[PDB]
């Protein structure tokens, strides 16, 4: 199967700053990568589908900019609504797999 | 949620009649480590998962299970608040 | 020189029981029924049989046979192994090039060849071809003389011939034995076996040895045998051949009774006395490779099917493929066409390489005779035959296919892509051919090797990656894919074609795909086949083919090194 | 469109776990594939399997022989049944919809916790 | 299913040493309860923090701990626990 | 009965020039060098050569040979054509079942067989097998006796034997000729050719005919030949065989001298006077079908390779395919797996059917001898061999493959879908096998037919529809697809599997496809291959295979009808 | 190639009536069928795209209901805005082909 | 998005026809395929060919050897060039965009008439 | 048409000095056919493709080319108005 | 390109027979013109109709025709063509 690594388990960033989350695949994923945001006490919510397309209902402050085996999620000008845990997921190979998750513990 | 670097408050509470609990209240940055009898006892410890507050601060509950002198002390890293607390037998 | 043998026994189970005799300058015949000792005694006397069974002693002029004896004596095979597409001059020149010393000038070797070719009476055919399936040439009598001349190059003091008249008409068989009697008067000792000689041959012999069921039954001067058997109690009429009358006595018109008579007979005691009056590489590797390669190349040029026919079939099949796949598209059919044409090209290099089974198998009797006779090392033979036959006939069809198909199909229009296809088609041909030589080497028949080769390629071709998606196979079979020659070729060709292609017209799909399942670029196709998109994903396949070449050519060499020669 | 998990929140070791998911605002036999996903106490996510709109089904190899997914097209239900349950998993279980042409888990239930112990 | 158990509750009051500092950390420990999911309310709130830890290593119940941060002006003037595993809360005073 | 030939000439170019003689009850020998008249005179006397060349006259008891003569006389071939896997009793029973009249009770035929099998001295081997590659059995001398007994079933007044001892050891050959001399004393006329007989044989002959280069060299009583050649001016010594001395005279120790002397000699004038003095189906089609089929079935059971080996290879390959393709999916790899496994199954039925080349080729000499001898019609032979050998060995592997693979793969779980696969795999096997019989029938060697078959299937397999998309091919090649056997099989199997399948999980593409390129259902795959979605799109392929069967089995029959028998 | 037949060259229909236009393919088209409306003096405008799906900016009064080789375009409650020429087009095979066109004319 | 045909409206028999199409609001090298379609006097439609976003091109077999389509990526132009023009193929010529994933001609120019006569 | 059946008006006009034109002005249902000299002269005719009006009626222009008695007549269909018109030599 | 042209224009006035009917159909024929794309305008504006037809059989020029339908109250009281291939338009009166 394919394993996803998110390199930091947690961050520490100030409000209003830029932040960038990295997801590394073991195999080639050819942009079949999605990002999920989870607020505590709720289901994961889809944020990006395909490596680069943003879901309707999120602001253009978010964008994804990966290719090949290395993928990344950018927030430019992060805001107080963005605090949470972020996961990448591959959907190339039928045993679908999430990254370990990374937590933006806004400080 | 905003933390500037500030060190923990610490308090051990004596039991009813047994287990000892010391609470390491509000602190940041978060890599805290807690020590019982300054390392002379390590069996039967449970540090309960830490809280997070609306200020952005963290809190940790440290417990020992033992039929009972004791020291709770905390070698917290980025503020040199090496906090130390005592109970009598 | 006189050759003497005392208390000879041989076992595989005995086949020669106890045998005693002397052989002398002149014409000496070994006779009896076919399953008897006759051929095995000749091959013991000649040192052509494994010494592990030999329990007696053999002795020349009163001294032991040296280990060098196979190089100092001539031995002529029953069925001629001569090169049917070289000329008589060239066959003698190849023997002279390797059996004479490296000291000698080409004129000093041609003096030896001229003395030999004149003495055999070959003068009218010296520059004629020795006859082949596609080439009318020299007749069977002069074909037998040519084979004798290849042994006379060394001036051997002893000649051995197995069955020299068998397979020749009666007037030719007389001319061969009249030639041999004139040679015996030169002081050469000539020792030979015969299947039932005509009376008019039997009159010529200077000694007769008679064997049945591994027992000796006569040894003496040849004309005394009739008087000996008529004294022992049998009767010959007028109009009947003694040489048939002996084999009739052996057939019971019992062999233990006839062996006991010989032990008591005067001819035994006289023989036993003399056997107690007695008993009281040449050349470098490089020169061998040079001449082996040369003979092998003249042989390739002297045959239509081994050369021209495979080139014609390659050009025709190249133009047929070039017409069916003409002008490949960048649409929904373009993946199927590129996958299918590249799969045809690699599997065709495998099945057309099955003809390599025939390389060593057809030469086997010639190789064993020349190797025992000390012509060359197994190393210089094996390399000199790879270098001459196998190397050019696997370059050419790979170059031809690539030049014809590539620009008819419209495969990637880049110089390095064209040469990587040409190199990949060539590596899969050498790898498949090396596997054929590993299966075939040391075997005596083409058919079993050809079937085993064909059975291997149909199982390898399932694991090629077209017919089954290799990413889906259960883990306990999946490791079988690493053993397949077609898969490394096909993976390298697919990598080289598909990178940077698009197959969904009117859609760009480099940064995203608007709906999944669509399969719109050659990278999506490659990763869906489990292929690696890095440059090592291309080259890993060529190091694998180079390893299969080195392993199989070693197995083919070790098969010729540990083959049983005797 | 809309999903809701239900079932027993507490189960014995070596027994079988069972969750219903009820769908509304869409038909489970019209389109999409219908998933189960679990989130551990260690906050990692595991995808468990699906049933497809045609009733075909597929599972994560980590759950070999333990899992099956089944449906009742009379009332837009599908069910997770997970046998020989063990205290080492004890996760939060979600049903979700896989959109097919887009390739993503677009709709989720609120999810339900399951506790397993002696 | 481990066998079901409504909580046991122990108050953790300040030492003879702590009250010299002008403020106090007064505490209430929830122990032996099951299955994880109880809550604590503070009498004589807002100044409170709490956590639940993992299963106990020998009887496989749970532990939880909870706090109020308080002053020398108002310490010397209880924690109540709500759990559904019995028909009523239980309470004790520092 | 006395057989007399007057002024015989034969031309293909003459090969018999002018020949005169009479043959009589007794043992009559025809001798000379191998390229001479010896074999051609026997085949003229026997009516085994084409009447178009024959320019003389042949009479029996002073009356012409009837056209019926081939049925009333025995003829024994040089190399025995007897069934090596039947017993001696069964070989004689097959001859008796077809050469004797339908009038006779089985006991009245066994009285004929018992008189024959006793007279030949076969009693200890009557129930032993006649010997085969995989079966040790009856010896070469008893094999020759068995072949003679198959002609003695009819009590023939004349026996012809081609070269009857040219293949046997001398102590067998004398017993065969002593058997023939005892038969000649029963009043049967025995006429035979031989190669270089011993003096021990030559004493037995009642007449000798000697031929060289299509000229007669002697005809008369046999013991007078020596006195005739010594009178003509040659010399025989003591200890020399007359039968070698004659061929030595022919070979010049010239044939115009030897021909002119005989024309002047007393033995000619006596023969010429005698010739001027002398010049004054059995059975139904059904019974032939029944017995041909029966012999052919016992032969199939008496052989491992033609039966057990192909069944074992089928079961093993069925389980290997069953493991590699285990549990087919409805995903992005599911089309590739179903296309590739069905393409393996049809092309394997083609290449395994290449073994049908061997059906008539191995039997050719036996067929021509039995057909000339009037055993059966070509119709009842050809049908009786299809019905017995070809029919069961093409049902079985088709049934076995389907039962093994179908439920391992998980192909469509419907009863009619399973039987349509089984019927489609069976039709492609009979069609490929019929093409093999059309290529092979009347040829004498397996190798050229096997090559031509293999070359046809690789071109047919390009036009199969996997490797190239048939909708893309240029119109001037496209009509070549109608000639391909693998394509009708593969199209029928793809139609049967893919209808109503889905391959995009989570995407109901039945009413619309939301992105155009996705290929999500088996109907989209079928139309993209150019296949017809109607029920006639399935069945059109089976009517095409039935037509190819009928055409090729007619070409195979017309090849045996217009083959040259003489 | 594939030829499309529209059976009538022209209709004759009243306002508010129902009308139904038939398109017959020679080969199987597997819903790769589109409909175009043309007003006189203008380019053809796409109406339906894939045999059953309607373009944003047309009334739900139009719908397409074909399968296999036979396709049809329905208008229920036609209006004065609908008068014009209608074409089907296949987009399955690479030489794309239109039907002969059919005209709606008021009655 | 926005298309516009231009060129000579009148041409000689056996001459070459030539139309430019200029695109605005989108880039011709970005995504789609770019078509030419003609409408005959006595209305019927013929599709003529395309150039793709990568510069690959395809033509109707009715126009064998007569047609080519080419582009200038400097200024979002593509061109119909049609040689050996004949009075039998006067028509109204349109450029249009093929959307690829959707499969339809979604955007059209207004089209331009061409007259051919002796 | 907005509505059901009505028959054509017809008028032939004589030339300046040659060609003859007759106009078949407003009619429906539409399958009109036009005849010159009642079919005695079919050579050199051009009926121009019909108009359509804002009422939805149709109009047809009928012309002959010839150096010149003439009849323009129209066997119009569902209306049975077999309209007939004449000119002098 | 056939050789370029202006139009030529012929008025088609009523017969002595037609005026008995209370209305008239006065007409204007446009002939020999090129390349197809003229227009007609009527003077002495309602109930105008016009139509156009293919190339002529010997020079390949076009033909066009146009109508004014008119009353006995206003007939006894001209067509003009804005063809752009002229130097300026042409007109004639019934």
């Amino acid at each position: 199967d394919i394993v996803l690594t998110q390199s930091p388990s947690s961050f520490s960033v100030s409000l209003g700053d830029r932040v960038t989350i990295s997801c590394k695949a073991s195999g080639y994923i050819l942009n079949r990568l999605a990002w999920y945001q989870q607020k505590p006490g709720n289901a994961p919510r889809l944020l990006i589908s395909g490596a680069t397309s943003l879901e309707t209902g999120f602001p253009s402050r978010f964008s994804g900019t990966g290719s090949g085996k290395d993928y990344t999620l950018s927030i430019s000008s992060l805001q107080t609504e963005d605090v949470g845990t972020y996961y990448c997921q591959q959907y190339w190979s039928t045993p679908w797999t999430f990254g370990g998750g990374t937590k933006l513990e806004i400080r | 949620s905003s933390a500037s670097t500030k060190g923990p408050s610490v308090f051990p509470l004596a039991p009813s009649s047994a287990a000892l609990g010391c609470l390491v209240k509000d602190y940041f940055p978060e890599p805290v480590t807690v020590s019982w009898n300054s390392g002379a006892l390590t069996s039967g410890v449970h540090t309960f998962p830490a809280v997070l507050q609306s200020s952005g601060l963290y809190s940790l509950s440290s417990v020992v299970t033992v039929p009972s002198t004791y020291i709770c002390n905390v070698n917290h890293k980025p503020s040199n608040t090496k906090v130390d607390k005592k109970v009598e037998p | 020189a006189v050759l003497s043998f005392h208390n000879i026994c041989y076992r595989v189970k005995e086949i020669l029981s106890n045998i005693n005799g002397i052989m002398k300058p002149g014409l000496n015949a070994i006779l009896g029924p076919t399953g008897g000792g006759k051929s095995s005694l000749l091959d013991v006397l000649a040192a052509r049989k494994d010494p592990s069974g030999l329990s007696g002693d053999v002795l020349i002029n009163g001294a032991p046979r040296p280990a060098n004896f196979k190089c100092n004596s001539g031995y002529v095979v029953q069925d001629d192994v001569v090169m049917g597409t070289l000329t008589v001059r060239e066959n003698l020149q190849f023997s002279a090039a390797l059996r004479l010393a490296t000291t000698m000038t080409n004129h000093e070797k041609n003096e030896r060849i001229n003395r030999v070719i004149q003495e055999l009476g070959l003068d009218k055919v010296a520059d004629s071809k020795v006859g082949t399936q596609f080439i009318r040439g020299v007749s069977g009598g002069e074909r037998k003389r040519t084979s004798i001349g290849m042994e006379l190059i060394t001036d051997p003091s002893i000649l051995f011939l197995d069955e020299p008249t068998t397979g020749l008409d009666s007037s030719t068989a007389n001319a061969v034995l009249l030639l041999l009697k004139r040679m015996s008067k030169q002081g050469r000792t000539i020792i030979f076996s015969i299947h039932q000689p005509r009376y008019s041959i039997f009159k010529l012999f200077d000694s007769l040895t008679l064997l049945a069921s591994g027992r000796l039954m006569f040894h003496g001067p040849a004309q005394e045998a009739l008087g000996y058997f008529e004294s022992a109690g049998y009767h010959c009429e007028a109009y009947n051949n003694p040489a048939d009358f002996f084999l009739d006595i052996i057939n019971g018109d019992l062999i233990e009774k006839l062996a006991e008579i010989y032990v008591n007979s005067s001819f035994y005691k006289e023989t036993k006395a003399e056997l107690h009056q007695l008993s009281g590489y040449t050349t470098s590797f490089c020169h061998q490779l040079r001449w082996v390669s040369k003979r092998s190349f003249k042989n390739l040029l002297g045959n239509p099917q081994a050369s021209i026919a495979q080139i014609i079939v390659t050009v025709v099949l190249g133009l047929v493929i070039g017409a069916i796949y003409f002008g490949l598209k960048n649409d929904s059919t373009g993946i199927q066409n590129r996958a299918g044409v590249l799969f045809f090209l690699t599997t065709n290099q495998c099945f057309s390489s099955v003809s390599a089974v025939e390389l060593f198998v057809v030469e086997k009797k010639l190789f064993i005779h020349e190797y025992i006779s000390g012509y060359y090392r197994v190393s210089s033979y094996f390399l000199g035959k790879l270098l001459s036959d196998l190397l050019p006939m696997r370059m050419l069809p790979s170059i031809i296919f690539t030049c014809i198909v590539y620009f008819m199909l419209g495969l990637k229009p880049k110089a390095d892509a064209f040469f990587v296809m040409m190199f990949t088609l060539m590596m899969v041909a050498y790898s498949a051919s090396s596997m054929a030589l590993a299966i075939a080497a040391g075997q005596s028949v083409v058919s079993v090797a050809t079937l085993l080769m064909t059975i291997c390629f149909v199982f390898m071709m399932i694991f090629s990656g077209l017919l089954v998606n290799l990413t889906t196979i259960a883990s306990w079979l999946s490791w079988l894919q690493y053993f397949s020659i077609p898969r490394y070729g096909f993976t390298a060709l697919q990598h080289n074609e598909f990178l940077g292609q698009n197959f969904c017209p009117g859609l760009n799909a480099t940064g995203n795909n608007p709906c999944n399942y669509a399969t719109c670029t050659g990278e999506e196709y490659l990763v869906k086949q489990g292929i690696d998109l890095s440059p090592w994903g291309l080259w890993k396949n060529h190091v694998a083919l180079a390893c299969m070449i080195v392993i199989f050519l070693t197995i083919a060499y070790l098969k010729l090194l540990f083959l049983k020669k005797y | 469109v809309q999903l809701q998990e239900s079932g027993p929140g507490l189960v014995k070791p070596s027994q079988s776990l069972s969750l219903t998911c009820t769908v509304t605002g869409f038909s489970i036999t019209s389109d999409y594939a219908w998933n189960w996903i679990r989130q551990f106490p260690g906050k990692k996510l595991e995808w468990m399997g699906y049933i497809n709109f045609d009733g075909g089904t597929t599972y994560n190899p980590s759950l070999r022989g333990r899992i099956s997914i089944t449906r009742d097209t009379s009332k837009n239900q599908f069910f997770l049944q997970l046998r020989s349950v063990t205290p080492e998993d004890t996760a939060t279980y979600y049903c979700a919809t896989f959109y097919g042409a887009k390739g993503t888990l677009d709709y989720w239930g609120q999810g339900t916790s399951v506790t397993v112990s002696s | 299913k481990r066998t079901v158990a409504a909580p046991s509750v122990f108050i953790f009051p300040p030492s003879d040493e702590q009250l010299k500092s002008g403020t106090a950390s007064v505490v209430c420990l929830l122990n032996n309860f099951y299955p994880r999911e109880a809550k604590v309310q503070w009498k004589v709130s807002g100044n409170s923090q709490e956590s639940v830890t993992e299963q106990d290593s020998k009887d496989s119940t749970y532990s939880l701990s909870s706090t109020l941060t308080l002053s020398k002006a108002d310490y010397e003037k209880a924690c109540e626990v709500t759990h559904q595993g019995l028909s009523s809360p239980v309470t004790k005073s520092f």
